[PDB]
């Protein structure tokens, strides 16, 4: 892809004492047009990984097909594919990063930003980020697009360093994620009120919540704003 | 004349390809493998010879999977069976990439049949030494 067409906006994610949380809206934007509502931008790989993709939706569907084929080809000649030697978040992220960097070096990038979150087999939280340039990095809080500018401050207020992760319950992290999504819907022009959220825990498993809505909207004060300076009525 | 069984894909005066029949003989010398088509699906079974108790039980899997719905077992030269299974996996992957839907069982059967028949078309390639029982469930049952 040399220019994105149908795109999806920010994808946010954070860590907590027992796993990871990742959210993304359900909108496919055709430029300035909010064309496609209901686009699931969270792709659950297996029962232990979730990939959140922002950017060109065609490349995101290509990534979906590649991940499903990776799962299928891992199941080949692997009697433990449902136990040991199963696809880990680290394996999925490394495959994705290899693909992204090779496409970048081939001058035909995958115009996306990908956040791979999950729980390793040893209970450790995996949460990393890659983009169309092949840049890979990880942090207790990750976000793409506008979320990297607005959602990341609110998420770092909850988890600023690694030591804060064991102190963060799943409720606190989910509340922070929902607050960040609300602020994004406030200030992002290519955003949607409906979104999807996923909580990967080392004790509960893959928790996939669809059709969530941004609530508790503060708009009353808008009735008092009049004019653009000197206007009184 | 004579010597019709020395090269593959050579028609004998009685209208036969003896290399294919020799591959069939190689198949007959292999372990037993069966398949049963029931009402809602299929079942595959195979016998694994324990030449020594040094073989780790439950390992050395003989039944292979193609896509997520195709099961394949084979009797004969196990490596040729693995080769055929890899070819079928490539065919199923291309079919899913192009037509979205998982490959139907008759389509997979015809793909494997065309592959083996092409392998019985040239003297520069040896016929497959396997008989393959495969199947699964598709939109037609």
């Amino acid at each position: 892809t040399q220019q994105p067409i149908v795109t999806g906006t920010s994808v946010i994610s954070m860590k907590y004492d027992n796993g990871v949380i990742i959210a993304a809206d359900n909108l496919g934007s055709y430029g300035s047009l909010l064309r496609f509502n209901g686009v699931e931008r969270l792709i659950p790989v297996g029962d232990n990984t979730v990939v959140g993709i922002s950017g060109d939706i065609s490349d995101m569907q290509h990534i979906e097909r590649l991940l499903k084929d990776l799962v299928t080809e891992n199941a080949y000649d692997n009697p433990l594919a449902d136990a040991e030697e199963a696809l880990e978040p680290s394996y999925i992220f490394e495959y994705l990063a290899t693909v992204m960097y090779q496409r970048r070096s081939k001058m035909n990038p995958l115009w996306n930003a990908i956040i791979v979150a999950g729980v390793q087999s040893n209970g450790d939280q995996f949460l990393r980020y890659v983009n169309l340039l092949g840049v890979t990095y990880s942090s207790p809080t990750l976000a793409t697009g506008f979320g990297a500018h607005m959602a990341n401050p609110l998420l770092r207020k909850v988890v600023d360093r690694e030591s804060d992760i064991p102190k963060t319950t799943v409720q606190v992290a989910e509340e922070a994620i929902v607050n960040a999504m609300r602020v994004l819907y406030y200030r992002d022009a290519r955003s949607s009120r409906n979104f999807s959220l996923a909580i990967i825990d080392k004790n509960t498993g893959l928790t996939f919540k669809k059709n969530l809505q941004v609530e508790n909207m503060k708009w009353d004060f808008a009735k008092d704003i009049k004019g653009y300076g000197t206007q009184k009525i | 004349g004579t010597g019709y069984d020395l090269s593959n894909s050579v028609f004998s005066p009685d209208g036969r390809n003896f290399q294919v029949e020799y591959a069939v003989k190689a198949v007959e010398n292999g372990t037993t493998s069966i398949g049963i088509k029931c009402n809602d699906g299929v079942v595959f079974a195979v016998e694994k010879l324990i030449t020594s108790k040094l073989l780790v039980p439950q390992k050395n899997v003989k039944i292979q999977v193609v896509d997520r719905h195709i099961g394949c077992v084979y009797s004969g030269l196990i490596p040729d069976g693995r080769h055929l299974v890899n070819r079928g996996r490539e065919e199923a992957a291309s079919f899913k990439k192009l037509y979205k839907t998982p490959i139907p069982i008759p389509a997979f059967a015809d793909r494997l049949g065309q592959y083996v028949q092409a392998h019985t078309l040239y003297n520069s390639v040896r016929p497959f030494g396997v008989s393959t029982i495969f199947g699964g469930v598709d939109k037609n049952g």
